[PDB]
């Protein structure tokens, strides 16, 4: 189902993506895996101050 | 809110006590950050006041993990709210649903050592903007004893000190609300007497001239611990009738 | 792992459409034969194919698209004994030797030169650790043809 | 690393006593004054002791300097500071 | 000089064309093989640091005298209404401090368009909400400073007392005098009467709104050449 | 304070916080300011530089030229429990470890 | 800035160690926070093609068909003679098509100085050994041909014919015109009084006789320059 549903819309195909390197600028060999992954913060405890 | 919800984001809010429920439907007068007034027409429908039911939202509150919980309003201006509907949301709640962290743009690649075991490399965009800026909330509690010669006192009148300590410090000791703060100023007023041995032959004579509080007392007061440095949100407010209501209440 | 990702990488060899033995190091009609047959349609690039000079001089070629592999263990087997001399211990990387080599460096040279010779691994262990990009995927997990008959 | 670690172990018989050599060294370095590498070459930067024996001119022995009666690590130090200038409290 | 015929007879036609204070796009061509992508970074790389710019720097209110208050006439707290002050762009012909007056009462969404207008200060997004207001008196004045600087400048390092000598009540915010946000960079398959191996290096510069991007691209380029030209004089 | 990795960083050196080294390397610290114009004399050096003071950062770095510290976890097994690193000084509250460490 | 610490006020002093003219190791420091890879690799990829050369084309041998064959009295294999060939570097002013020619015979061992020095061509390389002759009548005349390209074209798609149209002697060789050879850039800590955090840049460069590594960099640097002064004046 999922494979399919990434030829619908936007914009790369089966996944990975050309990107470019931030350092150098060149073509970046071979795709990589990106996209918007939903991450969260951890609270930070009285140990967590120096 | 995630970018995948599975369906249950929407009941932990609802459900427990993280948004706030109306109690009977009608028509939003007024909305305001702290308290959000609904004007039920209980009577005749008209502007004029009937069933009058304030609503209190939790804004600047210590937890019990030194965070902060608020329920910022949704509801705007002239809006027939239904029984069940929500009217303000949550400590991390975006409208109905629940969103505890964020979405940003991730790439899976091995940078350079950095991100070795379990490292998380971001970009410096990150702290140019209060995504991630949280609020941390520190309880400094201050109690005065009864000392070997009498009851402590809790006023501004603390000695070896500097001017811009008294400064943020009303005539109570007790720093005013919303104090621009930091490692070394003074939180609470408390003083404590010293004692007989720790008395000189010098500030003894004057002690029972120029009156007994002149050089009695020390300096004891609460500060702010070395290293963090933020502003007052919440001052605790107290005064025992047996030790009559002087300047502070 | 990070650091040893990013040299294992370097060097490998990569295969695709071959069917002419193509063996150059070593024979002499091979090294013409294959030798056109790069800009032609049969031959490809990304093969098994080694002929030229020196090291330095073969990474000038693979940067114009001509060559790909055969570079790679060159590079790698000159920036690394460039700051430590002794060549001959200074081959055996691998997977299972990156143990071995800092107990055989020791042993023959020193303890100073195994100091610095950890700093050099280290740098380009992570450095081409991005320029190949080993990211993971959902279809890098390649399912067996043969797992829906054994099932 | 460190500088010519393995030659410094290397001079001596015993590791633990060259620690001992660059510890007593580094003493007297501060005490007395300064050392014996400094016109030429010596280290750039702000820096230490090791430096001094990797090279020739130091020795260390078991007793190389005492006294004929009495044992006085002491005749050592009255010489010292007799020749350094520099002085420490 | 013309001399040889490979760049000198074959120069660089530059096409720009800018639109208000923020997104320009600009023409690069033509240009040799593997030397599009190569000028799109070094001049990435300059836009994200070297370039210095203007930003919020202390934020005042009326009735309030820290972050974590409350306001009688919006549903969002002071918390966050400073947050969307943030990101607020501001530009700045030549002052090193200048104070900007807001006020605004009764209904009505209250945007970055609401400012009052400055000889010298210019919005370039007046289309950023910042709160929404209601009635019963809901008078929101704030007094925004501006000042300059390079890169990051976190609120607990320079900490200004502006509005704090003797009286009290305003509240530190960070600093992002970073203009550019996104710039990116195509290197599409030229084509000439000459060879085919072309690259064609379209860079979509955008600011926030600090720096115009005919004055952004310039400083990077006076900067990076000096960068290059500290090979010359050995030693 | 919560670890990290230090690329960068060689087995030689260690990524240890700035704000830290004010009040650890303290002593090192006052034997060190009358010789500059930072301080004056040891006692009235006694109140400046025992909190949050930023005439220290350049004084205090000229002390950590050649002078290691010892990293340790809390379970320590075997002798690498505690080894000694060149302290750097570096932005933030996490320190750097050494990933070969 | 003068007053404030910037990378103005701290220059790059470049210390170079030049050793014949094969190597030379480049040092440069300090650096500021993002300036340590925008130096290596602005320089690094203008290196390998933009910059400009003369290599071998293709080389004859008298008695010679082949390029694996062999040629008697001498010592090498004809093989290994025109590999070494590609590291020979000579320059020429203004010529499409140059053929060197030589001729030596006995005891001596012929070198890159023997070529007959032509009013339009540069050695550059005299040391250069190419064969070493003995005895049992040890002749061997060859006439090598020089071009002048950029970067790198390989024996397959250019392949020239000064006798190979009809006639038959003539061995193409791979043109390594850009005369950087490698280059890598490696990037350490750097101890200073101030902050801690500033990158090193260092490379080491390789090239084959045309240019020395010093003025390889200068050269690598003006045409950097020159692009950015294309967004100057517009048109």
């Amino acid at each position: 189902e999922i494979k399919e549903l990434l030829k619908l819309g936007d914009l790369p195909t089966s996944g990975q993506i050309r990107l470019y390197d931030g350092r150098t600028g060149e073509q970046f060999e071979r795709p990589v895996t990106v996209g918007y992954m939903y991450m969260l913060k951890l609270n930070h405890l009285v140990d967590d101050k120096m | 809110k995630p970018l995948v919800g599975t369906g249950m984001e929407r009941a932990v809010a609802v459900d427990s006590g993280v948004t706030a429920v109306a109690k009977r439907g009608g028509v939003v007068q007024y909305v305001d950050a702290s308290r959000i007034v609904i004007k039920v027409n209980e009577d005749e429908m008209y502007p004029g006041e009937a069933g009058i039911d304030i609503y209190n939202l939790t804004k600047y509150t210590r937890s019990n993990q030194n965070t902060c919980i608020n329920q910022m309003p949704c509801v705007s201006l002239g809006e027939p709210v239904e029984r069940g509907d929500v009217l303000a949301d949550g400590p991390s709640t975006d409208l109905g649903e629940l969103a505890l962290g964020q979405n940003m743009r991730v790439a899976f690649m091995p940078w350079n050592g950095y991100n070795f075991e379990d490292s998380i490399l971001v970009s410096e965009r990150v702290v140019q903007e209060d995504r991630f800026t949280t609020i941390h909330i520190q309880e400094l509690a201050c109690v005065s004893r009864d000392t070997k010669l009498g009851p402590e006192e809790i006023t501004a009148d603390i000695p070896n000190v500097g001017e811009a300590a008294l400064s943020k410090l009303d005539e109570s000791g007790i720093v005013y609300i919303g104090a621009e703060v930091t490692g070394g100023d003074i939180l609470v007023g408390k003083v404590t007497p010293k004692g007989e041995t720790q008395l000189t032959p010098e500030e003894k004579l004057l002690r029972a001239i120029f009156g007994e509080k002149a050089s009695d007392v020390k300096d004891s007061s609460l500060r702010v611990p070395n290293g963090v440095s933020g502003t007052v949100i919440d001052v605790q407010v107290f005064t025992r009738d047996g030790v009559e209501k002087d300047k502070r209440a | 792992q990070d650091v040893v990702l990013g040299l294992y990488y370097m060097t490998r060899d990569c295969v695709n459409a071959k069917g002419e033995g193509m063996v150059l190091t070593g024979p002499k009609e091979a090294e013409r034969l294959y030798r056109s047959g790069l800009a032609s349609l049969h031959a490809r690039v990304k093969v098994r194919i080694t002929e030229y000079e020196k090291d330095a001089n073969g990474e000038l070629v693979a940067k114009t698209s001509l060559k790909d592999t055969t570079v790679g263990r060159a590079i790698l087997w000159m920036i690394v004994p460039k700051g430590l001399p002794y060549s001959i211990v200074n081959q055996a990387l691998g997977k299972k030797a990156i143990s071995k080599m800092l107990n055989t460096c020791y042993r023959i040279l020193g303890l100073k030169p195994t100091v610095i010779f950890a700093d050099q691994i280290m740098y380009t262990g992570f450095a081409y650790a991005a320029r190949s990009g080993a990211s993971v995927g959902i279809d890098d997990m390649v399912i067996p043809e043969k797992k829906h008959e054994i099932i | 690393a460190r500088v010519t670690v393995q030659d410094a172990v290397e001079k001596i018989g015993n590791r633990f006593d060259l620690v001992l050599v660059a510890a007593r060294r580094a003493r007297q370095m501060q005490v007395g004054g300064k050392d014996p590498l400094v016109p030429e070459e010596n280290d750039k930067t702000t820096v230490i002791a090791l430096r001094e024996i990797e090279e020739g001119l130091i020795n260390n022995q078991i007793l190389d300097v005492r006294e004929r009666q009495e044992q006085q690590e002491q005749e050592a130090a009255e010489l010292q500071a007799v020749t350094a200038i520099a002085e420490g409290r | 000089m013309q001399g040889s015929v490979t760049e000198f007879l074959k120069p660089r036609l530059v096409d720009i064309e800018q639109v208000s204070s923020t997104h320009a796009k600009v023409t690069l061509e033509p240009l040799e093989r593997g030397f599009g992508h190569t000028l799109g970074n070094a001049l990435r790389r300059i836009l994200l640091s070297s370039m210095p710019g203007c930003a919020v720097t202390e934020v005042e209110i009326d009735g309030v005298l820290h972050e974590y208050s409350t306001k009688e006439g919006v549903q969002e707290d002071i918390l966050e209404i400073l947050l969307n002050l943030k990101g607020l762009a501001v530009r700045v012909q030549g002052k090193d401090e200048v104070i900007l007056t807001l006020n605004k009462s009764g209904i009505g969404p209250v945007t970055a368009a609401d400012i009052t207008h400055d000889g010298d200060v210019e919005i370039v997004k007046p289309q950023h909400v910042i709160c929404h207001l209601t009635d019963e008196n809901a008078s929101i004045s704030m007094r925004i400073k501006v000042q300059r600087g390079r890169g990051y400048v976190p609120a607990s390092t320079r900490i200004h007392s502006e509005e704090d000598e003797r009286p009290i009540g305003r509240l530190l915010v960070d600093a992002c005098y970073s203009p550019v946000e996104r710039i990116a960079y195509n290197v599409e398959a030229a084509r000439v009467e000459q060879r085919t191996d072309l690259d064609k290096l379209v860079i979509e510069m955008e600011t926030n709104g600090t720096i115009d991007p005919e004055e952004a691209i310039r400083r990077a380029a006076t900067i990076l050449a000096e960068q290059l030209e500290a090979f010359v004089d050995l030693r | 304070s919560v670890i990290t990795v230090g690329p960068y960083l060689r087995l030689h050196q260690c990524g240890l916080p700035k704000k830290m080294a004010l009040e650890l390397f303290k002593p090192f610290i006052y034997g060190k300011l009358e010789l500059r114009g930072l301080a004056t004399t040891i006692k009235a050096a006694k109140k400046m530089v025992e909190r949050e003071e930023a005439v220290v950062w350049d004084i205090l770095d000229e002390v950590i030229r050649e002078h290691p510290v010892l990293l340790n976890r809390a379970p320590t097994l075997h002798r690498l429990g505690i080894q000694a690193f060149e302290p750097v000084l570096i932005e933030g509250k996490a320190i750097q470890l050494h990933p070969l460490v």
